[PDB]
């Protein structure tokens, strides 16, 4: 059961004298309930790929099919309304509005639907107690630590149970303990409620929590690893071994 | 830009100035109205009119300038966002024509794909009965008739295989595969495939290979060697072909020799040209000259160069200079 | 490269972003030049008023300078706010602040002096329309002409060169406060103290309004407690306004927001979450704006009332059409009028100054004395002269209203007018009312209403001949006129008579009041319009800066997917709630300030107040619309 | 559309109103200018401005409406000639986009036509070696092997002829020829062509032609008859195939009958479907099954009706109805 | 000849209620002419350390002694001239002026030091020919590619002859070939004029061009590796062996 499907997508920046090509013929096949990671260096088109896969940017060529709907024909407003309802986003950086509390920040996407009052106050607590922020419900974002804001952002992204969740280096601003805690909670949330997460990283430690790793280099995918029955340590060692060949 | 705006909105300017001209003229023939006190009104009106025109020009001459920029140069998305209805009922037509062009291009692509699929099906349908015919006629009891039929069948098979390679040159890039291959089995298989021609021409085969292991794709290298052998057989009559492989330093090479008529030095570099043929001999009109070109092109992605040393009255020598072992490792990193 | 070339390229590239700055400078320069060129204009001396006319313009200019200085200082933020990463990069390269200051101040000078040059030309063009308006207001039929008045040019150059020093001072601090970390890249729960301040502000405002409304009802009829009440009202109103714009908006905002259990939508997020936290940071500016606007409107209304109340007070001040203090001068005037062929009906009406008792008629308060309760220099007239008001024995009719006396002194419904003579008494009763004063203000001082008694009663009164307070001229010598046919020639001959101008006239004094109060109203209206436009433009400038720190907030949520049409719908409500609170507060302040205008000097007008309350709303709506357009433009270019 | 015009030009009307207001105000303030004449001037200018607005709408709101009509239509001549530079830019942009679309379509059509020509050529030099092989091999003396080889060669030649006629059916319209055709020689040649199939399968033939003259195109009629007989022979085993031609009414009708297995009535109408292969036998899947479709399609321009009367277990009757000779006059006239 | 000497530096962001420490007792000794790098996953406090060491931000505790002079006992003006004379900076994003051409954009720092035109022209020509962007002088920065922009930005920092270069991750916006070329040219420029280039990276193949590598974990250095005679292929493998341990 494929959820996302791309066929030979391309993308370029600039014009005339500074027209550079970033993506060159990429094929992607993500399934339902999978937790996939694309790993590459800092010059590879990871953010560009995540932008064009979620309809934030526009491809020069190719075709993208999310959940059976062709997204190369919607103009702008259909794409925005599709993003508003069916997708979730987590970013490495500022996600929370400074003038709202935690509750009013992670109850924002539910305002489109008008899901009563108790039908929203129950779904808020059900996801808040799963991340340990239920005692931080009436605190402004300038009164909480670094990892608590990221957990709050993840709770906001998971509340309306979208089809695909796009994460761009979620643990790029946390120390070791906070990063490990957030990654473990993300994995548990994935396993409990079946959700497809596509994450782009440049850290093998954060990529060892996944189930399939795709190695990108200059807009071309050429390696795939599958976890299988191995635990986290063996998968981490295998990822380290694979990363050593593409760099030497 | 200024002149276009001024010439387009000329009726409005004329209408605006007509009232001031009328006031100035009327002030003369009216004793109760003074000229000096109406020239002040005229001045105060003309100042505001100039300011209003300057304000309107910048706002109005933007969408059409963007369209002029979009005309032919580049930046197909140079159009701006329309605001007035007249600028919307133009973008409507522009978008309609663009979408029609895009769907026509998609239709052309689908037609090309359908043609490729149909011609692949035809290739399968015309490759089935060559094999059926060969299997049926692999029962014959006479000598000369069997030799003639086998020669004709081998010629047709070679032509169809060359055509198939000519068509598969598009996807040869994706079909490159590296695995350990022994030269002796493939050479013996090629000799078996070319038994009838060598039997008729009395052409022997010599296999003295110092190194029997090569680093290249099986199918494409087999095509190259088969084409070289067929060219040598055509160019050499009643002569034995020497096949030797030796290690030229760090590059493995395979050498083929013959005692044929050879190639004139004036056209040695031109044998690998597309569709090239030799005008020296009358019987060369039946050769399309496609095996050499296809083999050389297929050897390029494998980092293999074909060396030719042919002399008229001596024969034709072909060398496949296989690359260094350390060079087939960049497909995973770069 | 050469630094001058870098400055030139910076100017030529950034000139497209500085149009509001240049427009504001041009507008200010033009207004100041146009207003000041009347002071040195020789034609202004034709305004024959009590005051000179070139002396009030000086103080008005002193106020105008302060009005425009803050406008320019608030406008300079448009120029200075954008350049932060520029200074960060220049400090990264190695330059000190003493060179970045000069680099960024070498083009502000060019823009400022270009605007100064242009605004003088545009202020000279409209220098005749202003003079024509002023002449039309005070009704002068002379001819207006174009004039340069180089003294005004010198004064304007000096004033704006003085303001540029403040501009440089404010540039220096902003340049100083930036660092090298600017190249890359508060809100809290409401305590209990604010919960108290918010209620205190509303309480103070309401108490001030209630106390002021009782003043117009008739209470506090004594000078002593009037000033205490006035001072208390002013203090309470101003303190309540400050506490309203500090913690009384966050109070109600928090109360409303807490009703929703923490489940808002995009409109509420974009409106309430900003109004709660950003309005309190501007509390000393909104207070000044509202208070000054209310004061200006009230003063203008008072001036207009006094301007249109001139003919009545001219008629009251001089009882007759013309007044005299000598019999020979009046006879000479009559001799001059003999050839004028205008029938003079001069009547030296004899009125006896008989003191009466009006202490019991007063219905005020024992602390209200106004000197002797019943020993005024009151006068009584007979029935033969005023035959329309026929009065029987023991009755009287007062002839006069005297609004100032009416608001202080209250006459009894059935009071008795007892003539407190030397030995006899003549109690009288009140039947009718009149407003005609029988003598001019020279003889009646504060203004004694004429008393009409029975003809035989007046015969007894003037045969008594009480040796007490009595007019020096018992028979007032005031010549009257026939139907209004040739009054202008009559006044011309009158002026020809008394070269010393020792007498009075009706149409002569019907012009001094107009010529003074019209100029006062002109000055007040000019300053009020200038301030009214400037305050709204300042609010627009302030709003133009909240969308640039919110640019990231508009960039995000759009990746989440919200569409620009959903992001501007909340801005349309934010601008309403931003520009409508000062409007309502100022409107109520103006309404309560203008009620004191006709509490004392008249009864009611209602005519100009409504007309002035429309320009206020129109300007506020225009600036709100402009702010909405700017935020739409900012939002569009986020993603 | 008048509402759009008014909403497009509100600024100039506002400017005109402001000019009138300024004139009135300055006339009111100044004492040397009467306030009576200016009112009359204002009224006259208002009326003349209304008339001018009407004329301006009439002269302005044409090009955009014509463009809106043109964009949704099957014709391109609904656009008016340019009258102002602003419309000229739009016209030039539309012309450029249409020219780009036309040139792109033309180049892709030309490239695809050249590819098809290369395909057809390749068909020619695939079919020629079969003829050369037959010429070489027509010297055997044995019976069974010769019969099997003849059967295979006829099958391959029929497939190649079907491919050639499928390629030619695009231009069959311009290649139609009207001439007298003798049925007996054509049927004799067709029977002699399939002699090997009849010998191997033991299938008899009957020659009984009541009508001997028909009017059609010889090549395509012979093609249709040849594949009809081929299908009858291949789908029958040792069955008597009869050919009957009779003149009924004013139209000549020829019928082909075989006594083979036949076609099940469920799939009898489907035999004319393109690429139709019967599912009851796996041996018939390898058959192309296109010759019947080619015959049916090529019979339409020649006004020939290829009817079917097939009963399962009995056989299939193929009826060829030659059109009236007087009907060919329209073909000759055009 | 030690040129930089930190000693037990500390730093903590936040005020009163919410304060979080970043650096925890770090000692650093750096020699002159040494191409030093610091490796660690994002969030370990790298750019904070580079801000502290470059005398851009203030420390909570500790003293830094660069070339003998004390750093924690100077005023803003003294720090300003010290940084102008003795420091150079390269960051991830090129900081260029679009209104200036490449030549006059590099020559901006050198046009304010009261120097003759010929000397500045010779210095610019030398630097440009060393880097290889000489032919792109009169082309404005909107007509060239990303690699050329980054090379111009790097060459701006080598024209006033500084003593220490403080480089952030300079190849975080470039592809593989451009990154390799820039790193090679940096290592070449280090060998002619002894510039103590200090680079902060999180990239295993970027720090194999250096001479010593220092590992940071959460605000405290862990290990150190010396180059010796390895040929950038054994050194890279050694870096990967320690990176694996420090990671998982
Ligand atoms: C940007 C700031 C520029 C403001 C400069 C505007 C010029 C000075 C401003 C405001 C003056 C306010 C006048 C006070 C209220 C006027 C009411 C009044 O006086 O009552 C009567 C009406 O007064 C007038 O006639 C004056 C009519 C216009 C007065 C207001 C003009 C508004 C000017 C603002 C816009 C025009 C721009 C002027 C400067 C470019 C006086 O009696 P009369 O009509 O003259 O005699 C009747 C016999 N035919
Ligand atoms: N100005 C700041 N205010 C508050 N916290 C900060 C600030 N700068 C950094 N931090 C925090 O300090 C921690 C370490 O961040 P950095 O100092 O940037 O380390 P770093 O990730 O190695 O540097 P970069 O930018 O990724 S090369 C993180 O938890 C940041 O959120
Ligand atoms: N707006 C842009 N204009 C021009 N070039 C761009 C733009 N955005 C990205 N690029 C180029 O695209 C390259 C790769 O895209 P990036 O988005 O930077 O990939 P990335 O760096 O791996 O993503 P992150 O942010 O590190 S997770 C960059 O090195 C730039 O050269």
């Amino acid at each position: 059961h494929v959820i996302l499907e791309a066929n030979k997508i391309r993308k370029s920046y600039g014009n005339k004298l500074n027209k550079q090509e970033v993506l060159k013929g990429i094929d992607i096949h993500i399934e339902k309930g999978e937790f996939v990671s694309i790993m590459g260096a800092s010059g590879s088109g990871k953010t560009t790929l995540l932008n064009v896969l979620s309809s934030i940017d526009q491809v020069s060529h190719g075709t993208i099919h999310i959940n059976g709907n062709d997204m190369t024909a919607m103009k702008e407003k259909q794409l925005a309304e599709f993003r508003k309802q069916h997708l979730g986003f987590i970013f490495q950086d500022y996600n929370l509005l400074d003038t709202l509390t935690v509750k009013e920040n992670i109850l924002l996407p539910l305002s489109i639907t008008k899901l009563s009052k108790k039908e929203a106050n129950r779904k808020f607590e059900e996801v808040a107690k799963e991340l340990g922020i239920y005692e931080l419900r009436d605190k402004y974002p300038n009164e909480i630590s670094g990892g608590q804001k990221q957990r709050t952002s993840a709770g906001r992204a998971f509340i309306h149970d979208p089809s695909i969740i796009f994460a761009d280096e979620p643990t790029g601003a946390l120390d070791s303990k906070s990063a490990s805690d957030l990654l473990n909670k993300l994995s548990q949330l994935n396993q409990k409620r079946n959700a497809t997460i596509i994450m782009v990283t440049h850290d093998p430690v954060a990529a060892s929590y996944c189930g399939r790793v795709i190695f990108i280099k200059d807009g071309q995918m050429y390696t795939q690893l599958n976890k299988g029955g191995q635990d986290r340590q063996t998968f981490f060692q295998d990822i380290m071994k694979t990363q050593g060949v593409l760099g030497g | 830009m200024i002149k276009a705006f001024l010439i387009e909105r000329r009726s409005w300017i004329a209408a605006f100035l007509f009232q001031q001209a009328l006031m100035l003229f009327i002030a003369f023939v009216d004793p109760s109205i003074s000229f000096g006190n109406v020239l002040y009104m005229v001045y105060l009106c003309i100042l505001f009119f100039i300011i209003f025109l300057w304000f309107r020009y910048r706002k109005e001459t933007a969408f059409y300038k963007s369209l002029k920029t979009w005309e032919n140069n580049l930046d197909v998305t140079a159009i701006n966002e329309p605001e007035t209805p007249f600028e919307a009922m133009v973008e409507r037509s522009i978008a309609g024509q663009t979408e029609h062009l895009k769907q026509t291009a998609a239709r052309h692509r689908l037609a090309l794909e359908n043609e490729k699929d149909e011609l692949m099906a035809w290739i399968h349908e015309v490759k089935t009965p060559l094999t059926a015919m060969h299997l049926i006629i692999d029962r014959m009891e006479e000598k000369a008739l069997k030799s003639q039929l086998s020669y004709e069948w081998l010629r047709i098979h070679l032509l169809l295989d060359q055509q198939l390679h000519q068509k598969r040159i598009s996807f040869i890039e994706n079909d490159l595969s590296v695995e350990f291959i022994q030269l002796q089995p493939l050479i013996f298989k090629e000799i078996k495939d070319l038994q009838s021609w060598c039997i008729q021409k009395g052409i022997g085969f010599d296999i003295q290979l110092e190194a029997k292991e090569v680093l290249s794709d099986a199918k494409w290298l087999a095509f190259i060697i088969r084409q070289l052998l067929t060219n040598a057989v055509k160019y050499s009559e009643a002569s034995e072909i020497e096949i030797k492989s030796f290690q030229k330093g760090e590059q493995t090479q395979l050498q083929v020799k013959d005692c044929g008529r050879g190639i004139d030095p004036k056209d040695v570099p031109r044998i690998f040209d597309k569709g090239f043929t030799s005008t020296t001999d009358h019987h060369d009109q039946a050769s399309t000259g496609m095996g050499l070109y296809l083999a050389k092109k297929a050897a390029a992605p494998l980092l293999i160069h074909i060396d030719v040393e042919s002399e008229f009255g001596a024969g034709t020598v072909f060398t496949l200079t296989f690359p260094i072992r350390n060079q087939f490792e960049h497909v995973i990193s770069v | 490269m050469n630094i001058n070339q870098l400055i030139l390229r910076n100017l030529k590239k950034n000139l497209r972003n500085y149009y509001l700055y240049v427009f504001a400078l041009i507008f200010s320069v033009a207004l100041y030049f146009a207003f000041v060129t009347l002071q040195y204009d020789p034609a202004i001396n034709e305004v024959k008023a009590s005051i000179k006319g070139a002396a009030a313009i000086k103080t008005a200019s002193i106020l105008l300078v302060a009005v425009v200085a803050i406008f320019i200082l608030y406008a300079n933020t448009i120029f200075i706010k954008r350049r932060s990463k520029e200074i960060g990069l220049f400090q990264l390269i190695g330059m000190t602040k003493h060179k970045i200051f000069r680099i960024l101040s070498a083009e502000n000078v060019m823009l400022y002096f270009g605007s100064l040059a242009i605004g003088v030309a545009a202020g000279f063009s409209i220098s005749k329309l202003v003079l024509m308006i002023l002449f039309k207001i005070v009704d002068v039929k002379a001819d207006a002409k174009l004039h340069f008045s180089e003294q005004a040019l010198v004064q304007t150059v000096i004033v704006f060169c003085g303001i540029y020093l403040l501009i440089m001072i404010m540039n220096y601090t902003f340049i100083k406060k930036q660092s090298i970390l600017s190249l890359f890249k508060k809100v809290k729960k409401i305590s209990f103290f604010q919960m108290l301040i918010g209620a205190l502000g509303i309480v103070l405002i309401l108490t001030g309004y209630y106390v002021s409304s009782e003043l117009f009802g008739g209470k506090f009829k004594t000078i002593n407690e009037l000033f205490v009440a006035m001072s208390f009202i002013l203090g309470s109103v101003i303190i309540g306004t400050f506490l309203f714009y500090k913690g009384s908006v966050t109070f109600i905002s928090n109360i409303i927001r807490k009703s929703k259990g923490g489940y808002l939508n995009i409109s509420e997020v974009l409106s309430l979450s900003s109004i709660m936290f950003r309005m309190k940071s501007n509390a000393l500016l909104l207070t000044i704006i509202t208070t000054v606007s209310a004061l200006a409107i009230g003063l203008l209304s008072l001036a207009y009332i006094s301007y249109y109340s001139s003919e009545k007070t001219a008629e009251q001040n001089v009882a007759a059409d013309f007044s005299f203090m000598n019999e020979k001068d009046a006879k000479l005037f009559e001799n001059k009028l003999r050839e004028s062929n205008i029938s003079f009906v001069k009547k030296a009406t004899p009125v006896l100054q008989a003191n009466v008792d009006i202490a019991n008629i007063m219905d005020g308060t024992p602390k209200e004395m106004q000197g002797d309760p019943g020993n005024m220099q009151l006068a009584v007239v007979s029935d033969k002269d005023v035959k329309g008001v026929d009065v029987a024995a023991g009755e009287a009719v007062f002839s006069g209203y005297t609004d100032l006396l009416q608001k202080i002194m209250v006459f009894k419904d059935s009071g008795v007018i007892k003539v407190k003579s030397k030995h006899e008494t003549q109690p009288l009763k009140y039947k009718g009312l009149r407003e005609e004063f029988l003598v001019s203000y020279t003889f009646t001082s504060g203004g004694m209403p004429a008393v009409i008694v029975d003809d035989s009663l007046f015969k007894q009164l003037d045969k008594d001949k009480d040796p007490r307070i009595q007019l020096a001229q018992s028979t007032f010598i005031g010549v009257n006129v026939k139907h209004d046919d040739q009054m202008e020639k009559a006044n011309e001959l009158f002026q020809q008579v008394n070269k010393k101008n020792e007498h009075l006239s009706r149409l002569d004094t019907s012009a001094a009041q107009k010529s003074l109060f019209g100029m006062v109203m002109f000055i007040v209206g000019f300053l009020g319009l200038t301030f009214l436009i400037t305050s709204g433009c300042i609010l627009y400038f302030k709003q133009m800066g909240e969308s640039e720190d919110e640019k990231p907030s508009y960039t995000i949520l759009r990746k989440l997917g919200f569409t620009q049409g959903d992001l501007i719908k909340g801005i349309r409500i934010k601008q309403m709630y931003n520009f409508g609170i000062p409007l309502v507060v100022g409107l109520f302040h103006s309404y309560f300030a203008v009620q004191s205008g006709w509490f004392l000097f008249g009864s009611e007008v209602w005519a100009p107040m409504i007309m002035v309350m429309v320009l206020y709303t129109a300007l506020y709506s225009i600036f709100g619309f402009l702010s909405v357009l700017y935020y739409k433009k900012v939002i569009k270019s986020s993603l």
